[PDB]
């Protein structure tokens, strides 16, 4: 069922995952459509910042070997120190906003392993499988 | 069964308007002279402009809705203004002038036409003034109420002096479309002004078009192939007009036999004004020389066409304009910075039935002019020192259509200079490519 | 054989598909290479609009799980109401321009299922195949 | 071991390949963060040129069926005229800068086959494998 | 002063006493002129 932009924002993370694309589209949006003038360089600046804003994180997903995004798995195990809750305590009983409230503390820390571990090791390995 | 297959790079397009941008060789940038025209800030052209005739590709061309003209028009205007802002304003020239007749070689063939005025003008020494003099055409000044006179512009708006360094020489400009848009160009020697073209090609960019401003007569344009071309939004509607494109260049040679000087006056502080010094040499009225037999011959070729859209039993007469505003009444054009107004009655005076020699055209010189019918501002041409003479190619006519069962009369017009750009850009149109397409194909996609 | 930009425009859709890349390159083109001034913000605006123009549709191909574009298949069946012709009546006897002339009527309608159906269902499914 | 941006620049091509990502990130970088004014359109221009600079070559990697870049193989054989050296004479005894010094002579020439051969043939073929 | 940069022209106009102030019929001044320029 089509809910609308951010229509699942007020639901559990499990539920919300159903309709991530409805949001995804408008993360970059597009369209929009005497010189200078007020707004003359503001629509300019804003529309630029939108593009940068998008790609800055998209590239990270490019690095984190997935690309086929919205959702993908890794080979990095979850450290229990990063909010030790059960799946039903998390996915079936918590919104994404509530999630960030806690996990945001380890953002860069987790990014470290995502930015690396697998990306490093998945490769080499493959080159070695290409030996024969 | 057939399935939806996705394709990309599909050779299709829709008629659409976008923002075009210029191109200008590389020798045109070598003319320097402190940015001649509005061009320098323009991407150099490729040394090998590419094209490709497209076989089996045909479609509609509509020069009367071609928005390329509109952009070009306003872009040229913008350039004009930008080239004047950094130049000297002539606001303190707005004073009472004390003027008298100039005793040209007795008795009086020249009719004077210029008055040697004098008045106390301000100088850099902000304390004491000095009396100076200068010559001005009676087309520029008007009597107030020796006698008192006034610069005509001062009742309408301020006036700005064009820089003595910048020129007005028309330079070939190429237009290019951004990626995703194509420049289409028919090579069909025949064209009614609109409709399908059997022979269509495409180019990277347009050919060099000179931004020549003129009324009535078209100068230094492109030539037509086959026969003389008649193009009009509506031939039968005499509220419209007619574009005539020639096959052979018609030489016209215009002269200003006045080795005059430039008594520049330091009307500071700092900024300098170029007044008119003295006029010496062959005191004759400026005029143009036209090869008469050539005109007659070409005019005839034009009438042939006219015959072909009005009948094999009608009468064609040519006459001058309805009169009124000098800018429309006479033929206006720029040569070397000087602005000429010529009485084309000497050309447009003929007739054709049912089925050296040379011509001298009297001209006048103005120094205060108004571009593109625009009011609210005006530009002062500096006098150009020495004798001025030049020659150009007449490449077309701007005609209008005037008890309607035989004799019809036609006359020269203009005013709207978008007409001039359109007389060239009709060969071009811009379309937007759509790379993405789909089609039915026998294919079921596996994991 | 290299034809040139849009060199196959005047051919059947089947034939044209041979050389889609020759067009693809120049859909974004690139290169190109007293302040303000006329052209000063026009080359700016135009070059921007080119980038947007491109990505706006490229993202759609990103959503429509293909990415490896020019051509890809889907799991959406063709509705016969969308111009019922045979393959030889279409692919071997019609240009892309002629094609759009008709099918353009159902553009957004078809996009609906492309934007969704498969993208929705292909996934979940996979997550379930990952159970073991 | 994290070396830093271009930290392996002064090593053999084999060694350098270890840490291509450390460079990759900053090839586009991102972040960065009275009108006009000097710098007013310079930061603008520069930041734009960065985006173009990047994608212009990225698209080529898109065309050269890999996408999962930094490294990928092709089905184009190496012509011996393109600097005939042994692998140990190349990979174990030469930097990337030294490599370009020679191979740069055949850049566009090699691009020809990369831009084409495989990209052309890999496909069609597949369509034919889809027959059944 | 008029357009004719030479001779002036005696004119008249009405102004609220909230806009003008006495200098020192009597002499008055546009209040803004002691603080800055004013644009129509």
């Amino acid at each position: 069922v089509f809910l609308g932009f951010l229509g699942a924002a007020g639901s559990t993370m499990g539920a919300a995952s159903m309709t991530l694309t409805v949001q995804a589209r408008n993360l970059l949006s597009g369209i929009v459509q005497l010189k200078l003038t007020v707004w003359g360089i503001k629509q300019l600046q804003a529309r630029v910042l939108a593009v940068e804003r998008y790609l800055r994180d998209q590239q990270l997903l490019g690095i984190w070997g997935c690309s086929g995004k919205l959702i993908c798995c890794t080979n990095v195990p979850w450290n229990s120190s990063w909010s030790n809750r059960n799946l039903s305590e998390i996915w079936d009983n918590m919104t994404w906003l509530q999630w960030d409230k806690e996990i945001s503390n380890y953002t860069q820390i987790i990014y470290g392993l995502l930015e690396e571990s697998q990306n490093q090791q998945e490769k080499n390995e493959q080159d070695l499988l290409a030996l024969d | 069964n057939l399935w939806v297959t996705v394709y990309y790079g599909v050779p299709v397009w829709k008629d659409a308007e976008t923002t075009l941008f210029c191109a200008s060789d590389a020798k045109a940038y070598e003319t320097e002279k402190h940015n001649v025209w509005a061009t320098h800030a323009c991407v150099p052209t490729d040394p090998n402009p590419q094209e490709i005739h497209l076989e089996n590709v045909t479609e509609e061309f509509n020069m009367w809705k071609n928005n390329m003209v509109e952009q070009m028009h306003t872009d040229i205007i913008s350039l004009w203004d930008q080239s004047l802002k950094p130049c000297v304003k002539l606001t303190p020239l707005c004073v009472t002038l004390q003027c008298t007749n100039v005793t040209n070689n007795i008795t009086d063939d020249m009719r004077g036409e210029l008055k040697n005025c004098s008045f106390n003008m301000t100088t850099e020494l902000r304390d004491k003034k000095q009396k100076v003099y200068s010559l001005f055409y009676r087309l520029d000044v008007v009597q107030i109420n020796n006698k008192e006179y006034r610069l005509i512009n001062c009742n309408t708006s301020a006036c700005t002096q064009a820089c003595p360094k910048v020129s007005f020489e028309p330079i070939p400009i190429h237009y290019c479309a951004p990626a995703g848009f194509a420049i289409l160009k028919c090579k069909d020697k025949k064209f009614n002004g609109t409709g399908p073209c059997p022979s269509v090609s495409t180019v990277q960019c347009t050919h060099g078009i000179k931004p020549v401003v003129s009324t009535q007569l078209l100068l230094n344009g492109s030539l037509a192939e086959e026969e003389v071309m008649i193009r009009s939004e509506n031939i039968t509607n005499n509220a419209k007009n007619i574009l005539v494109q020639f096959n052979t260049p018609v030489q016209i040679n215009c002269t200003r036999p006045n080795n005059n000087t430039r008594k520049s006056i330091r009307i500071g502080p700092g900024q300098a004004f170029y007044a008119t010094g003295d006029i010496i040499g062959d005191i004759r009225q400026a005029h143009c020389n036209v090869s008469k037999a050539t005109w007659n011959e070409t005019l005839g070729k034009v009438v042939k066409q006219l015959r072909k859209h009005f009948g094999n039993n009608t009468i064609i007469r040519f006459a001058n304009s309805s009169g009124g505003d000098l800018e429309v009444t006479t033929h206006s054009f720029n040569c070397g910075g000087e602005f000429f107004y010529c009485n084309t009655s000497g050309l447009f005076n003929s007739t054709w039935i049912s089925n050296n020699d040379s011509i001298t055209l009297p001209c006048r010189i103005k120094q205060i002019i108004n571009m593109w019918q625009r009011i609210g501002q005006c530009m002062y041409a500096p006098p150009i020192q020495g004798v001025i003479r030049c020659v150009s190619n007449i490449t077309g006519l701007i005609l209008t259509r005037d008890t309607n069962s035989t004799t019809e009369t036609f006359r020269p017009g203009g005013g709207d200079m978008r007409d001039n750009w359109r007389s060239e850009l009709y060969k071009y149109k811009v379309v937007k490519i759509e790379p993405l397409g789909v089609a039915p194909t026998r294919c079921k996609r596996r994991v």
